[PDB]
C-alpha cells in the first residue's frame, strides 16, 4: 500500500 | 527471510502532446504487483500479481484516488523544477521517485527509503535516520526547506514504520507460494572454440527467483574478474532471471577453469567445470 | 544527460527447432524514457509484440522487457531493432541462441 501523502517540490 | 517493497514514480513532460504522463509500479522485491499509467483508457491501479488480487473494493479505489493525485502532484513539481533550473516550458523533462522498506524475518523494519530524481540525476533524498534529507544541489535545497518546514520526515516515517511494513507482511503472507520461494538456477558451461588456440567458457544460470546472483570465473582458484564477460541478469518472463559470465580461455587449459555460482536458492556455493 | 540502451535478444527457455517458445528483448540502462522497440522475423515486423511496464533500476535508469511467442527454426532470423534519442539510426540486435 501507498502513502496517501505527496508533497510539492 | 528479508524482504522490499517499492514504488515508482516516472512523470514525464512532453510539451504539444498533452499533459505529462504518469506511471507508477509497485514491487515486492523482484516481482511487480501493481501498475497505473496515466495514458490508459479508463487509469485505474490494476493488479500484476494473483495474491494482490485478493484486495477488495476499497484497496482498488484508495489506491487509484493516490496515483490520480499524485499524477496532480508530480505534474506540479515538473514545473516547479523548471523554475528551479531557469528552464523553458519547450523541453522534456523526467522526474523519479522511489520509495518504500524493507523487513527482515521478523517482519519489522530494517530501513525506509523516498528518493527524487530530475532528469536522471539525484535530486533530494530522505535520509536512513527517516528524519533528515540529503539535497544535491541548490534546486532541491529549495524543496529541503520546503519539506523541513512542513515536516515531511515525520510523516514519511510514521508511513515507513506503520503501513509501509504492515502491507508488505499482508502481501507476503498471501503470496507465501511465490514471495516466500526461491527458485534455484539451473546451471551448465558450454564450449565454443572461437580459433586453433582460444576457447569460449559460458557458464549458464537459468529459471532463478529473485534476480540476485553472483556467477564468477577462477582459472587455478583465481578470480578472473578483469577477463570475465558478464550479461546483466535478465528477466525470462515467467516471473525469473537469466545471467551469463564468459571467458575466452587457451585450448588445452579449459580445465584450470571452474565456475562459481551463489543463489539464496542453493543449499551451497555451486562449483562447474565444462564437461566435455 | 542521456544513456544509451543495452540490448539483449535471447528466449525464455533454451531454443529448440520446431519447439514453440517465448522471444525476448530486454532493453535497459537507457535514459529518458521514450524508446523504440520491434522484435523482427527476417527482417520483418512481427505484429503485437508486448512489453513490461516501465520501470527503472537504483541509477534511476530505465528498464523494458519486449517479448512475443514464437517457434524458432534453422532457417528463419530474429532481431530486435532498437531507436532511442542517444541513436543516430536505429540499432539492430540479431537473435543468437547461443546467447
Amino acid at each position: 500500500e501507498e502513502f496517501g501523502a505527496a508533497f510539492s517540490f | 527471510g528479508s524482504h522490499s517493497m517499492r514504488y515508482f514514480y516516472t512523470a514525464m513532460s512532453r510539451p504539444g502532446r498533452g499533459e505529462p504522463r504518469f506511471i507508477t509500479v509497485g514491487y515486492v522485491d523482484d516481482t511487480l504487483f501493481v501498475r497505473f499509467d496515466s495514458d490508459a483508457t479508463s487509469p485505474r491501479k490494476e493488479p500484476r500479481a494473483p495474491w494482490i488480487e485478493q484486495e477488495g473494493p476499497e484497496y482498488w479505489d484508495r489506491e487509484t484516488q493516490i496515483s490520480k493525485t499524485n499524477t496532480q502532484t508530480y505534474r506540479e513539481n515538473l514545473r516547479t523544477a523548471l523554475r528551479y533550473y531557469n528552464q523553458s516550458e519547450a523541453g522534456s523533462h523526467i522526474i523519479q521517485r522511489m520509495y518504500g522498506c524493507d523487513v527482515g524475518p521478523d517482519g519489522r523494519l530494517l530501513r525506509g527509503y523516498d528518493q527524487d530524481a530530475y532528469d536522471g540525476k539525484d535530486y533530494i533524498a530522505l535520509n536512513e535516520d527517516l528524519s533528515s534529507w540529503t539535497a544535491a544541489d541548490t534546486a532541491a535545497q529549495i524543496t529541503q526547506r520546503k519539506w523541513e518546514a512542513a515536516r515531511v520526515a515525520e510523516q514519511d516515517r510514521a508511513y515507513l514504520e506503520g503501513l509501509c511494513v504492515e502491507s508488505l507482511r499482508r502481501y507476503l503472507e498471501n503470496g507465501k507460494e511465490t514471495l516466500q520461494r526461491a527458485d534455484p538456477p539451473k546451471t551448465h558451461v558450454t564450449h565454443h572454440p572461437i580459433s586453433d588456440h582460444e576457447v569460449t567458457l559460458r557458464c549458464w544460470a537459468l529459471g532463478f527467483y529473485p534476480a540476485e546472483i553472483t556467477l564468477t570465473w577462477q582459472r587455478d582458484g583465481e578470480d578472473q574478474t578483469q577477463d570475465t564477460e558478464l550479461v546483466e541478469t535478465r528477466p525470462a518472463g515467467d516471473r525469473t532471471f537469466q545471467k551469463w559470465a564468459a571467458v575466452v580461455v587457451p585450448s588445452g587449459e579449459e580445465q584450470r577453469y571452474t565456475c562459481h555460482v551463489q543463489h539464496e536458492g542453493l543449499p551451497k556455493p555451486l562449483t562447474l567445470r565444462w564437461e566435455p | 544527460i542521456q544513456r544509451t540502451p543495452k540490448i539483449q535478444v535471447y528466449s525464455r527457455h533454451p531454443a529448440e527447432n520446431g519447439k514453440s517458445n517465448f522471444l525476448n528483448c530486454y532493453v535497459s540502462g537507457f535514459h529518458p524514457s521514450d524508446i523504440e522497440v520491434d522484435l523482427l522475423k527476417n527482417g520483418e515486423r512481427i505484429e503485437k509484440v508486448e512489453h513490461s511496464d516501465l520501470s527503472f533500476s537504483k541509477d534511476w535508469s530505465f528498464y523494458l522487457l519486449y517479448y512475443t511467442e514464437f517457434t524458432p527454426t534453422e532457417k528463419d532470423e530474429y532481431a530486435c531493432r532498437v531507436n532511442h534519442v542517444t541513436l543516430s539510426q536505429p540499432k539492430i540486435v540479431k537473435w543468437d541462441r547461443d546467447m
